[PDB]
C-alpha cells in the first residue's frame, strides 16, 4: 500500500497532447504561490449620526443627517426599541382575541425611507423593495441572523391570548436593527467622499408607521382582523420612540486623501423607481395591464400581488389571510397560493415575452440571475442583466427613450374563488379579500464629483 | 421552353469552399442589414468538412508513434 | 405583430435603445465581451493523501 | 461616546510590519473600483422546436436549437404530471397506496444527450444529475431547486385509496429541469450559432416509463408491485405535453463582425458513465471494477444503489424506504450505506489505500467541492482542487494510465440485508439487491473553424 | 352538436415562419371578420359547406334512446389559409431564390372538450363535454394534412431573376388584447389601440 | 364603445327555459386591424427592411 511514492509519479507520467495544452508552457501560474500587493493603509469605526429635525415617533417623519469630519461613509443602520404589549380582559374581543406583532415587522413600522443631497431626492425605498431585495438577494447563512434582527422569531408573531387565557405571555421590548441598502453601502468600491463633498448637506429621512396597523388583532375563533384601540392594551400606546441611526467612517492616509483631493471622480450607482399600485379585482376580469413609465436603464423588475384587506397584517402577498392554529401559533391554511397565474412584457402591442407560466418568474430566473430563490409565496421577477446583484453593470436597457411599455397578469381561479366571501371558520377569507399589484424597477445612474459638490451629469 | 431544377445562385457560398483558396467569410456570418434573417437552411447539414479539420489531424498525428515512448520522462521520473 | 412565438424578432427594439448613458456604460473599442473567455495554462502537479 | 477620536491613533501605530504589509506607492486603495465598458447586448427565452418523435414516456424526442440567433447560453425542459387517483379494486384493495418516487425529476430524463450535427457531443443520466446535485449545490437555491424537481412532500407523501381516510389525490402541477451542458456551466462558454452555420444541434431526451415511475406501497408489509392501468383512474397516460425552453442572446454588429471568420478553442467538461456491476455480497465481500476512460479525468463519483424494486429510484441506502405513520414516507432505523471501504489500482499499485468510507463521505467534498450531501451514499473523489471550477485544475489523463480499478468493501449491514426475513415495515421484508454504478467528469477541447466545429484532439 | 363555424374553429394562431421569425399569424376572430367581409358571392354555399355549418353536422341530436339517434358523420373538411402569398397570383413565394430560410407552418389545433356543444334539452343550458358521455370516448389524435400548390417555370427568367434585390408589399394583422366588458356595472368602454405600420381595416366585435 | 339596453338587461339572468340569457352572460371585445408591409428578398435570404 504505497503512501504518495509512487502513485504521483504515476499520474504525473500521463502526459500528452491535451495535458500540454491545458498545463505546462512557460508563462503557467503555479499554485502554491501567491503573488501578495501592497492596499492602502486605513482604519474604520463606528459613529451615530446627529438627528437633524423632529423628534422620532411613529407615524411621524425625521431626518438625521450625515456627520462631517470623516474621510469615508459604506455603512448605514437603524436600531430602535419596541415597546412592551400586554392584552387585557377588556378588550373588544373579549376572552377570544389575540395580539401579535405583524409578520416583517421590520421592512415595516418604515415606509419611503430616503436619502437626499442638499435639495435632490437621490435615493428612496420602502417595504416591497426591502422585501423583494432580501428574498432574492439574501446571502446564505446569514439568513437565520438577518431573522432574528428583523423578526419573525416566534417570539414578536406567536399569538398571546388574553391576561385572564392561559397564554398570559407579554411581548418582549427587544431591540431591532435594520441595514440600509444604498449604493455606498452596495459595494466597498463605492463609498461616500465626505471631505470631497464639505458644500452638500447629506440627509436621511425615515417615516415611521402608526403603531395602530403594526399589531395584528386576530380573532381566535373566526380568523377576523380589526384595528387596535388604546383601551385594548395596557399602557395605552407609546408613540414616542427611541430611534437612534449609526454609521461606519473610514479614515485613510494623508498621502492618499492629498491624491485623491481636486479631482473629477464618476461613480455608478442603483436606484428605485416603484410604479403606482394597481387595484386588482378578480371578479369583474382575470386579466390585469398596468403600463410602466420609467426613465433611466432598467436592470431588474420585481412584481407581486398584495392582498390588502386589512391595514394590519403586512408583506402577505398569498390568496388567504393568515389565521390562528393550534399551540398558539400562526399557520398558513390549505388555500394559501400565489395569485398570479401567468404574465407578459407588452412593447405597444408587441409580446416581447411570452405568456409563460408564474412558477418560471418564481424559480427558473431566480435559479439564473440571481443568487437566491424566494422561500415564500409571490416575488416574481424578471432580470435584463446577468447578475441582479452585481453592482458591474450589465445588459440592461433604458425605458427612458423606450415608449411606454405594459405588464399584463392573469389571476389565478384560486384567487378568484378567495375573492368572495363566504369561507368558514379559520379558513382566512372568511371575509372578502381585496388585492393590490406591486411592481418594482432597479436601475442605473451615474454620480459626479467634483468642486466639492455633487450632481447628476448631463446624459 | 425548357427547364432544369439545379441551381440559380452562383458562388456566393462557393462549392469548392471545403479546400485551400481565399475566404468569404465576411458576407454568410453577418447579416447586410438590420432585420436579415440567418443564412442557414440548407447549408446546415455538412458538419466537420472541410480540409483543414482532415490537415489538423494530420499535424497531430505526425510522429506519435516514434514520440510516444518518452512523452512524461521529462516531466515525472525526476 | 404576433404573439404567442415570435422568436428573436422583438430582440431588436429593446436592442435599439442607446443614449449617452448606455454609451457611457457599454459600448467601445476597449470594452470586453462576455461569451469569450479567455484561458490560461497554469502548473501541471498532482496529489494524493498520506500518513 | 466620542464620534472620531481613536481613529487617529490606529493610523499612528505604524511599524516595520505594517510598511511590509501595507503601504507602498502603488498600493491599490479601496473605496476606488475602475469600471471598465462592457459590450452592449441583449437576451430573451425562446421555445425551441422538436424535430422527432413526440413526447411520451417510454419513447424519445428530439429538439433542435433554434437558428437565426447569436448565443445559446441556457437549456430546460418543463414537463406537465399527470392526474393519479387511486381505486378500491386495486390488487392489494385496502392494504394499498401510491406515491412519487423520490426526486420525480432527475428521472423519466435518461440518456439525455446533445449532438453535433453528425456526433455525440455529451450525454447523462440520472446518477451524474444526482451526484452533479448533491456535490455541486448552491446554498439558498437548494429549496428552491428540490421544488422544481420533485419533493414537495405532495407527490412523494403516499395516499390511501379513496374508501380510506386519505382520500388526497397527487396534484398535476409542471415541473422544470435544467439541462446541465457545456454552454451552461459558465457565462463565458456560449454556443456561437450565427458563427456555425453548417451544424443542426440537437437534444435528444429519452422518456422512462410511467410504470417505474409510480411506486405502488403496502401499508403493512411494505412491498412494492408493479403498477397497472386499472389500479388507478382514467388510465395510463403513456404521451404527455412536455417543452423545451432555451435563452438567446444577441449582439451588436460591430461584435459580431468582429468575431465572425476567425479560429476559437475552448475547454468543455463531459462525462462517461461505466456500465452498472451487479454485486451479491452473500459470497464475496471484495468488488472489483475496471475503469476504462478516455480523457484527462477530474472526478469520479461511485456509489451503490438498490435495485430490488424498479419502482423506487434514488435509493443508494441498503434498506428501501417504507410507509410510516401520518402517511408519510419514511427510512428504517438500519438503513446505512453498503460500502465499508473502497481503493484504487493502477495496474498492480495501490494508489490509495483502504481508506474508511466516511473519508469520501465527509472530508473529500470538505476540502475539494462546494456542497456535502445531505443523503447517505454519495462518494465522490477528486484529482483538482475545485471540482465545481471550469478553469482546468490538476487531474490526469486515463488513456496513457494503464489499466486501474477500483475495490469495494461490503458491510455487515448490507450482507444481513441482501437475505430477506425482515418483519413487517423494516425495509427488507424481501431479498434485497444492489449495483455499484462509477461514473467520471473530465476534460475536452473543441475548436471552432470554417463555420464549423470539431474535437481535434479526439 | 357541433360548434358553429367548426372549422374557423380549432385553428387560432396559425402562424408562417421564414428560418426562425415569425412572420405572418392569424387566429379565428380574422378568420372570421375575413371570409364575413370579403367572400365573393357565389361560393358561400361552397364554404358553409366544405367549412362545416351544413345543416347537417350543427343539427343537434339527442340521446339514443330518444326520437333523434343520428350520429354526427364523420366527413373531411378542408379550410384554405389565408396568407400574403396566396392574396394574389403577383404575390408569389420564391422558392428557388430562397433556398437557406426554413419556410414552416405552425398550426395549433383545439381540445375536442370545447369544440363540442353540449346542450339542455328544455332549459337551454351549456356544460362541458365529457369522454364517458360519448361512445368511443375521444379521440386526442386525428389525421390532418397540409397541401400547398407549387409552380414551375422556364430557365429564360426563373434564374434571370436570381440574383438581384426584389421588393414586395404584403398585408400582415394586428391584434389587439381582448378586455372583457360588464354592461351591468359600466356603460361605454375605452380601448387603446397600439399598431405600428400604414393600418388599412379595423375589426371590432363583441 | 357604448353599450345597448338589450345587452345590459341580458347580462343579468332571470329568463325562462330556451331564453338564451337564462344563465349570467359575460361578454368580451376583441379589436383587429390590417396593416402593409415590405418584406426584402436579398442574397438568398428575406428580412424587414424597416421593422
Amino acid at each position: 500500500t504505497g503512501a504518495g511514492v509512487t502513485s504521483g509519479f504515476i499520474d504525473l507520467a500521463t502526459y500528452d497532447n491535451l495535458d500540454r495544452a491545458l498545463y505546462g508552457g512557460k508563462d503557467a501560474t503555479t499554485y502554491f504561490i501567491k503573488e501578495h500587493y501592497p492596499v492602502g493603509w486605513f482604519t474604520k469605526l463606528p459613529t451615530m449620526a446627529t438627528r437633524v429635525s423632529g423628534n422620532p415617533a411613529f407615524g411621524q417623519e425625521f431626518s438625521v443627517g450625515v456627520p462631517r469630519s470623516g474621510d469615508y461613509v459604506l455603512n448605514a443602520w437603524l436600531t430602535l426599541k419596541t415597546p412592551e404589549i400586554k392584552l387585557l380582559e377588556t378588550n373588544r374581543l373579549g376572552a377570544n382575541g389575540t395580539v401579535r406583532w405583524t409578520k416583517n415587522l421590520m421592512h415595516n413600522a418604515v415606509e419611503h425611507a430616503s436619502l437626499t443631497f442638499n435639495d435632490i431626492c437621490a435615493q428612496q425605498f420602502n417595504t416591497a423593495y426591502l422585501d423583494a431585495w432580501t428574498q432574492f438577494n439574501m446571502c446564505e447563512g446569514k439568513r437565520i441572523g438577518y431573522d432574528n434582527m428583523i423578526g419573525n422569531t416566534s417570539d414578536m408573531t406567536n399569538p398571546t391570548p388574553a391576561q385572564g387565557q392561559d397564554g398570559a405571555r407579554t411581548l418582549p421590548s427587544k431591540n431591532l436593527v435594520l441595514p440600509l441598502p444604498f449604493f455606498f453601502s452596495r459595494d466597498c468600491g463605492l463609498a461616500l467622499p465626505t471631505v470631497v463633498l464639505p458644500y452638500n448637506e447629506i440627509r436621511i429621512n425615515i417615516k415611521l408607521r402608526s403603531l395602530q396597523e403594526l399589531l395584528v388583532f386576530q380573532n381566535k375563533d373566526t380568523g377576523n382582523v380589526i384595528p387596535i384601540s388604546a383601551t385594548d392594551i395596557a399602557g395605552g400606546l407609546a408613540d414616542t420612540v427611541e430611534a437612534y441611526v449609526y454609521m461606519t467612517v473610514g479614515l485613510v492616509s494623508n498621502v492618499e486623501r492629498c491624491a485623491m483631493a481636486g479631482t473629477v471622480r464618476d461613480m455608478v450607482v442603483e436606484q428605485m423607481q416603484a410604479a403606482p399600485t394597481h387595484i386588482v379585482n378578480p371578479q369583474n376580469t382575470n386579466n390585469v395591464h398596468v403600463d410602466m413609465r420609467f426613465s433611466h436603464a432598467v436592470k431588474a423588475l420585481f412584481f407581486m400581488v398584495q392582498n390588502v384587506t386589512y391595514k394590519s397584517v403586512g408583506s402577505n402577498y398569498t390568496c388567504v389571510t393568515p389565521v390562528n392554529g393550534p399551540g398558539n401559533t400562526v399557520m398558513e391554511p390549505a388555500m394559501s397560493v400565489d395569485p398570479i397565474k401567468s404574465a407578459s412584457l407588452t412593447y405597444e402591442n408587441t409580446t416581447r415575452l411570452a405568456n409563460m407560466g408564474v412558477e418560471y418568474y418564481s424559480l427558473v430566473q431566480p435559479w439564473y440571475f440571481s443568487a437566491s430563490i424566494p422561500v415564500y409565496t409571490g416575488y416574481h421577477m424578471y432580470s435584463y442583466a446577468l447578475n441582479v446583484g452585481s453592482v458591474h453593470p450589465s445588459g440592461s436597457t433604458n425605458y427612458g427613450r423606450l415608449t411606454n411599455a405594459s405588464i399584463t397578469v392573469t389571476m389565478s381561479p384560486e384567487s378568484v374563488v378567495a375573492a368572495a366571501g363566504g369561507g368558514n371558520n379559520n379558513s382566512g377569507y372568511n371575509e372578502p379579500q381585496r388585492f393590490a399589484l406591486v411592481v418594482i424597477a432597479v436601475n442605473h445612474n451615474v454620480i459626479r464629483i467634483m468642486n466639492g459638490s455633487m450632481g447628476f451629469p448631463i446624459l | 421552353h425548357v427547364r432544369d431544377s439545379h441551381h440559380v445562385i452562383y458562388k456566393r457560398p462557393p462549392v469548392n469552399e471545403y479546400c485551400a483558396e481565399t475566404r468569404e467569410d465576411n458576407s454568410l456570418y453577418v447579416p447586410e442589414y438590420c432585420g436579415q434573417n440567418w443564412k442557414n437552411g440548407v447549408l446546415s447539414g455538412m458538419g466537420t468538412h472541410h480540409d483543414a479539420y482532415r490537415n489538423l489531424a494530420v499535424n497531430m498525428m505526425t510522429l506519435r508513434r516514434e514520440s510516444a515512448v518518452s512523452a512524461g520522462w521529462a516531466h515525472s521520473y525526476l | 405583430t404576433c404573439t404567442t412565438g415570435a422568436g428573436v424578432t422583438s430582440g431588436f427594439i429593446d436592442l435599439a435603445t442607446y443614449d449617452n448613458l448606455d454609451r457611457a456604460l457599454y459600448g467601445g473599442k476597449d470594452a470586453t465581451t462576455y461569451f469569450i473567455k479567455e484561458h490560461y495554462p497554469v502548473g501541471w502537479f498532482t496529489k494524493l493523501p498520506t500518513m
